[PDB]
């Protein structure tokens, strides 16, 4: 765990990556607000099952008590879905690749009340990734950092792992040729995006709560409890 | 216990 | 901009706003807290104009960043003030509220808990004044993806690293501590989002008189 | 609007 080298950490996280799932998109019909929310939540639900298995493969996570594992995942699940979405969407300017069969533009986001605002933030973040030329190895480090960090102040072991992931990011950047100053500058640029992902998660959680509270879409028992955790 | 608590054990 | 690391630090220390004072029901506590926030907001604008590079942005950008960041900025200030007072929040020198006084206001204790947890974290890290003013400037410049800004942000990262090198930290320790500090900004964003929802709910109840400035800063978030 | 002028 804390014993892993930088390269071993990267390989572990790369091996742990979940598959890219398909949506139930039905191209025979136009979208409604209800059918679009149904597609996205149906997708989220199936991704959550893979997320749980992925989390258990992040170094140090299964050493935590079950209660702390639950808390971290409850806190981070939507940040984790969103950073994955933004990563998948990098090579598709102006579009969000929810799934290979569900590539949506901001105009399609208007189909759901209050959703285009959140699409616009996700698209902006994807553009930021693109212009930074975010690498796959950096992405998997960031996503694991979100898992371990977002709920961590609501433990010394967690921070040791987080420190190891920092070491790993720096390792990757040095290996890619960045100067010593470029390494700390890029480390900071990448970590500051985590503040933007938190923000998007909080706005998306409020959005999903509204959709629920308006009976727009029936949420799975899992989604109801994940949403409930945010009280 | 939360559903997640159980799901985390299957593994 | 062409500033040295130490010049940047001096600039940020000199730009610091004053520590203000306060003058209990749900209504009175919210009255004091919002009254305080309103007065602090006036000083925040003056401080922002002195963050190196900020006034070089367009007016529109300046408004946007302040509207986005103001509650994060109030909160990191609060957490900093509270750092040497375990279990308490030093809103002002004559308004030092312990954890349980947050129960006077509905929905407030959970926010108190997050602020107290952040203050603990700062204390565990032995956060320094010079680090604190760098972080607060990063919040201003970062919080509102809504090139010159990125160069100022890089300059402040350089300044944090300079401070840590000067403190004797190894390169490995510098990078670890830099990451630890910036990960705290994700938590500060979360608290601001929650606090904004809370403030909105108090407005809607129309319990507490909110200043016009405060209503506009709140409105920017919808 | 206040902010707009204050900053001026
Ligand atoms: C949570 C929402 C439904 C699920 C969406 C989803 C679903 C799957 C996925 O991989 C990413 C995202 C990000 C945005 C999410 C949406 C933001 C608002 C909406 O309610
Ligand atoms: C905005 C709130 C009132 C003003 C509070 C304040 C007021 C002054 C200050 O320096 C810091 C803070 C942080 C938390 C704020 C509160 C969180 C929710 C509450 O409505």
């Amino acid at each position: 765990a804390l014993s892993l080298t930088a390269d071993q950490m990267v390989s572990a996280l790369l091996d742990a990556e979940p598959p890219i799932l398909y949506s139930e998109y039905d191209p025979t019909r136009p979208f409604s607000e209800a059918s679009m929310m149904g597609l996205l939540t149906n997708l989220a639900d199936r991704e959550l099952v893979h997320m749980i298995n992925w989390a258990k493969r992040v170094p140090g996570f299964v050493d935590l008590t079950l209660h702390d594992q639950v808390h971290l995942l409850e806190c981070a699940w939507l940040e984790i879905l969103m950073i994955g979405l933004v990563w998948r969407s990098m090579e598709h300017p102006g579009k969000l690749l929810f799934a290979p069969n569900l590539l949506l533009d901001r105009n399609q986001g208007k189909c759901v009340e209050g959703m285009v605002e959140i699409f616009d933030m996700l698209l902006a973040t994807s553009s930021r990734f693109r212009m930074m030329n975010l690498q796959g190895e950096e992405f998997v480090c960031l996503k694991s950092i979100i898992l371990l960090n977002s709920g961590v102040y609501t433990k010394d072991h967690i921070h040791r792992v987080l420190d190891k992931i920092t070491d790993t990011l720096i390792h990757l950047m040095a290996k890619a040729g960045l100067t010593l100053q470029q390494q700390h500058q890029r480390l900071a640029q990448l970590l500051l995006i985590l503040s933007h992902i938190r923000h998007m998660s909080n706005k998306g959680m409020e959005h999903l709560y509204s959709m629920k509270c308006k009976n727009v879409v029936p949420l799975s028992d899992l989604l109801l409890e994940m949403l409930d955790a945010h009280r | 216990h939360k559903x997640l608590h159980r799901x985390l054990q299957d593994s």
